[PDB]
Protein backbone atom coordinates (compact mmCIF):
# COMPACT_ATOMS: atom_id res chain seq x y z
CA UNK A 1 0.00 0.00 0.00
CA UNK A 2 2.81 2.43 0.76
CA UNK A 3 4.91 1.82 -2.05
CA UNK A 4 1.64 2.42 -4.32
CA UNK A 5 1.06 5.86 -2.07
CA UNK A 6 4.32 6.95 -2.78
CA UNK A 7 4.67 5.91 -6.57
CA UNK A 8 1.70 7.65 -6.98
CA UNK A 9 2.34 11.20 -5.72
CA UNK A 10 5.35 10.70 -7.65
CA UNK A 11 3.68 9.81 -10.95
CA UNK A 12 1.12 12.73 -10.41
CA UNK A 13 4.18 15.59 -9.31
CA UNK A 14 5.33 14.97 -12.38
CA UNK A 15 1.53 14.59 -14.38
CA UNK A 16 1.65 18.21 -13.25
CA UNK A 17 5.01 19.36 -14.50
CA UNK A 18 3.72 17.55 -18.14
CA UNK A 19 0.33 19.96 -17.82
CA UNK A 20 2.24 23.27 -16.84
CA UNK A 21 4.15 22.89 -19.96
CA UNK A 22 1.08 22.32 -22.44
CA UNK A 23 -0.35 24.94 -20.49
CA UNK A 24 2.69 27.64 -21.45
CA UNK A 25 2.86 25.70 -25.37
CA UNK A 26 -1.14 27.28 -25.29
CA UNK A 27 -0.03 30.86 -24.07
CA UNK A 28 2.46 30.76 -26.69
CA UNK A 29 0.06 29.61 -29.50
CA UNK A 30 -2.04 32.40 -28.43
CA UNK A 31 0.28 35.10 -29.13
CA UNK A 32 0.88 33.27 -32.40
CA UNK A 33 -2.71 33.66 -33.78
CA UNK A 34 -2.94 37.24 -32.23
CA UNK A 35 0.23 37.65 -34.44
CA UNK A 36 -1.81 37.17 -37.39
CA UNK A 37 -5.07 38.96 -36.90
CA UNK A 38 -2.52 42.01 -36.24
CA UNK A 39 -1.23 41.48 -39.89
CA UNK A 40 -5.04 41.50 -41.03
CA UNK A 41 -6.07 44.10 -38.41
CA UNK A 42 -3.11 46.48 -39.54
CA UNK B 1 4.93 42.09 -42.15
CA UNK B 2 8.08 41.77 -40.48
CA UNK B 3 7.75 41.74 -37.00
CA UNK B 4 3.95 39.91 -37.44
CA UNK B 5 5.91 37.09 -39.41
CA UNK B 6 8.71 36.31 -36.96
CA UNK B 7 6.26 36.92 -33.03
CA UNK B 8 4.29 34.10 -35.28
CA UNK B 9 7.55 31.91 -35.59
CA UNK B 10 8.84 33.19 -32.32
CA UNK B 11 5.94 32.07 -30.94
CA UNK B 12 4.86 28.60 -32.51
CA UNK B 13 8.73 27.45 -32.07
CA UNK B 14 8.74 27.91 -27.77
CA UNK B 15 5.42 26.35 -28.36
CA UNK B 16 6.54 23.44 -30.00
CA UNK B 17 9.34 23.04 -27.38
CA UNK B 18 6.86 23.43 -24.25
CA UNK B 19 5.02 20.86 -26.03
CA UNK B 20 8.31 18.08 -26.62
CA UNK B 21 9.18 18.78 -23.15
CA UNK B 22 5.64 17.71 -21.58
CA UNK B 23 5.50 14.71 -23.81
CA UNK B 24 9.57 13.57 -22.15
CA UNK B 25 7.65 14.84 -18.76
CA UNK B 26 4.39 12.44 -19.67
CA UNK B 27 6.64 9.73 -20.42
CA UNK B 28 8.39 9.97 -17.33
CA UNK B 29 5.51 9.78 -15.51
CA UNK B 30 3.76 6.64 -16.86
CA UNK B 31 6.79 4.84 -16.11
CA UNK B 32 7.37 5.62 -12.55
CA UNK B 33 3.71 5.02 -12.55
CA UNK B 34 4.39 1.35 -14.31
CA UNK B 35 6.57 -0.11 -10.95
CA UNK C 1 -2.57 5.79 4.90
CA UNK C 2 -6.35 6.58 4.94
CA UNK C 3 -5.76 10.18 4.67
CA UNK C 4 -2.87 10.01 2.44
CA UNK C 5 -4.81 8.62 -0.44
CA UNK C 6 -7.48 11.08 0.20
CA UNK C 7 -4.61 13.79 -0.22
CA UNK C 8 -3.93 12.23 -3.53
CA UNK C 9 -7.68 12.04 -4.70
CA UNK C 10 -8.04 16.02 -3.66
CA UNK C 11 -4.90 15.85 -5.64
CA UNK C 12 -5.76 14.52 -8.86
CA UNK C 13 -9.33 16.06 -9.07
CA UNK C 14 -8.15 19.44 -9.15
CA UNK C 15 -5.26 18.16 -11.63
CA UNK C 16 -8.26 16.78 -13.70
CA UNK C 17 -9.81 20.16 -13.16
CA UNK C 18 -6.68 22.10 -14.27
CA UNK C 19 -6.34 20.04 -17.64
CA UNK C 20 -10.11 20.04 -18.34
CA UNK C 21 -9.51 23.69 -18.65
CA UNK C 22 -6.90 23.62 -21.19
CA UNK C 23 -8.59 21.59 -23.12
CA UNK C 24 -11.37 24.00 -23.33
CA UNK C 25 -8.42 26.63 -24.03
CA UNK C 26 -7.89 24.37 -26.73
CA UNK C 27 -11.31 24.15 -28.32
CA UNK C 28 -11.60 28.03 -28.05
CA UNK C 29 -7.99 28.45 -30.12
CA UNK C 30 -8.93 26.19 -32.97
CA UNK C 31 -12.41 28.36 -32.87
CA UNK C 32 -9.47 31.29 -32.93
CA UNK C 33 -7.68 29.65 -36.09
CA UNK C 34 -10.84 28.40 -37.90
CA UNK C 35 -12.20 32.30 -37.52
CA UNK C 36 -8.89 33.21 -39.63
CA UNK C 37 -9.45 30.72 -42.55
CA UNK C 38 -13.21 31.22 -43.02
CA UNK C 39 -12.07 34.94 -43.72
CA UNK C 40 -9.30 33.51 -46.06
CA UNK C 41 -11.94 31.33 -47.60
CA UNK C 42 -14.28 34.18 -47.88
CA UNK D 1 -13.60 41.05 -41.72
CA UNK D 2 -15.60 42.40 -38.71
CA UNK D 3 -17.35 39.22 -37.52
CA UNK D 4 -13.97 37.31 -38.39
CA UNK D 5 -11.74 40.04 -36.10
CA UNK D 6 -14.54 39.35 -33.55
CA UNK D 7 -14.42 35.75 -33.98
CA UNK D 8 -10.64 35.52 -32.95
CA UNK D 9 -10.04 38.09 -30.63
CA UNK D 10 -13.34 36.59 -28.47
CA UNK D 11 -12.02 33.05 -28.27
CA UNK D 12 -8.25 34.14 -27.88
CA UNK D 13 -9.51 36.07 -25.00
CA UNK D 14 -11.72 33.21 -23.47
CA UNK D 15 -8.08 30.69 -24.12
CA UNK D 16 -6.04 33.36 -21.69
CA UNK D 17 -9.24 33.13 -19.33
CA UNK D 18 -9.14 29.56 -19.19
CA UNK D 19 -5.17 29.28 -19.00
CA UNK D 20 -5.32 31.36 -16.05
CA UNK D 21 -8.09 29.22 -14.83
CA UNK D 22 -5.20 25.76 -15.18
CA UNK D 23 -2.25 27.55 -13.82
CA UNK D 24 -4.63 28.74 -10.39
CA UNK D 25 -5.88 24.69 -10.13
CA UNK D 26 -2.26 23.63 -11.22
CA UNK D 27 -0.58 25.66 -7.92
CA UNK D 28 -3.34 24.20 -6.01
CA UNK D 29 -3.03 20.19 -6.82
CA UNK D 30 0.71 21.26 -6.13
CA UNK D 31 -0.35 22.58 -2.88
CA UNK D 32 -2.24 19.88 -1.48
CA UNK D 33 0.64 17.23 -2.50
CA UNK D 34 3.02 19.42 -0.26
CA UNK D 35 0.24 18.80 2.62
CA UNK E 1 -6.67 1.29 1.32
CA UNK E 2 -5.79 -1.07 -1.45
CA UNK E 3 -8.51 -1.00 -3.64
CA UNK E 4 -8.91 3.21 -3.23
CA UNK E 5 -4.81 2.92 -4.51
CA UNK E 6 -5.61 0.42 -7.75
CA UNK E 7 -8.73 3.03 -8.54
CA UNK E 8 -5.90 5.83 -8.32
CA UNK E 9 -3.57 4.03 -10.52
CA UNK E 10 -6.08 3.36 -13.40
CA UNK E 11 -7.28 7.21 -13.06
CA UNK E 12 -4.24 8.89 -13.13
CA UNK E 13 -3.53 6.18 -16.01
CA UNK E 14 -6.28 7.27 -17.87
CA UNK E 15 -5.72 11.24 -17.07
CA UNK E 16 -2.09 10.45 -18.64
CA UNK E 17 -3.78 9.43 -21.89
CA UNK E 18 -6.34 12.74 -21.84
CA UNK E 19 -3.18 14.65 -21.50
CA UNK E 20 -1.25 12.68 -24.74
CA UNK E 21 -4.43 13.49 -26.78
CA UNK E 22 -4.17 17.20 -25.66
CA UNK E 23 -0.40 17.34 -26.26
CA UNK E 24 -0.94 16.01 -29.97
CA UNK E 25 -4.11 18.51 -30.26
CA UNK E 26 -1.75 21.19 -29.68
CA UNK E 27 1.40 19.58 -31.99
CA UNK E 28 -1.57 19.89 -34.92
CA UNK E 29 -2.66 23.67 -33.92
CA UNK E 30 0.86 24.53 -34.35
CA UNK E 31 1.07 22.64 -38.24
CA UNK E 32 -2.50 24.61 -38.41
CA UNK E 33 -1.20 28.38 -37.58
CA UNK E 34 2.30 27.29 -39.80
CA UNK E 35 0.33 26.68 -42.49
CA UNK E 36 -1.41 30.18 -42.43
CA UNK E 37 1.63 31.87 -42.25
CA UNK E 38 3.40 30.21 -45.16
CA UNK E 39 0.32 31.76 -47.21
CA UNK E 40 0.98 34.41 -46.05
CA UNK E 41 4.60 34.87 -46.59
CA UNK E 42 5.01 33.23 -49.90
CA UNK F 1 -4.24 28.49 -51.65
CA UNK F 2 -5.42 24.64 -52.05
CA UNK F 3 -2.28 23.63 -50.01
CA UNK F 4 -2.89 26.05 -47.76
CA UNK F 5 -6.66 24.72 -47.18
CA UNK F 6 -5.89 21.66 -47.11
CA UNK F 7 -3.13 21.33 -44.58
CA UNK F 8 -5.09 23.95 -42.10
CA UNK F 9 -8.67 22.05 -42.22
CA UNK F 10 -6.95 18.92 -41.69
CA UNK F 11 -4.77 19.85 -38.96
CA UNK F 12 -8.02 21.38 -37.13
CA UNK F 13 -10.10 18.61 -38.11
CA UNK F 14 -7.42 16.33 -35.99
CA UNK F 15 -6.72 18.85 -33.10
CA UNK F 16 -11.15 19.12 -32.63
CA UNK F 17 -10.58 14.86 -32.93
CA UNK F 18 -7.87 15.16 -30.05
CA UNK F 19 -9.55 17.43 -28.16
CA UNK F 20 -13.24 15.72 -28.09
CA UNK F 21 -10.64 12.21 -27.50
CA UNK F 22 -9.45 13.71 -24.22
CA UNK F 23 -12.73 14.92 -23.01
CA UNK F 24 -14.02 11.17 -23.27
CA UNK F 25 -11.06 10.28 -21.30
CA UNK F 26 -11.67 12.79 -18.42
CA UNK F 27 -14.78 12.21 -18.14
CA UNK F 28 -13.63 8.18 -17.84
CA UNK F 29 -10.73 9.36 -14.86
CA UNK F 30 -13.24 11.52 -13.32
CA UNK F 31 -16.02 8.69 -13.31
CA UNK F 32 -13.48 5.89 -11.83
CA UNK F 33 -12.38 8.49 -9.26
CA UNK F 34 -16.13 8.70 -8.01
CA UNK F 35 -16.24 4.95 -7.59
Amino acid sequence: NSQAIDNLRASLETTNQAIEAIRQAGQEMILAVQGVQDYINN
Amino acid sequence: IEEERKKVEENLKKAEEKLKKAEELLKKSEEILKK
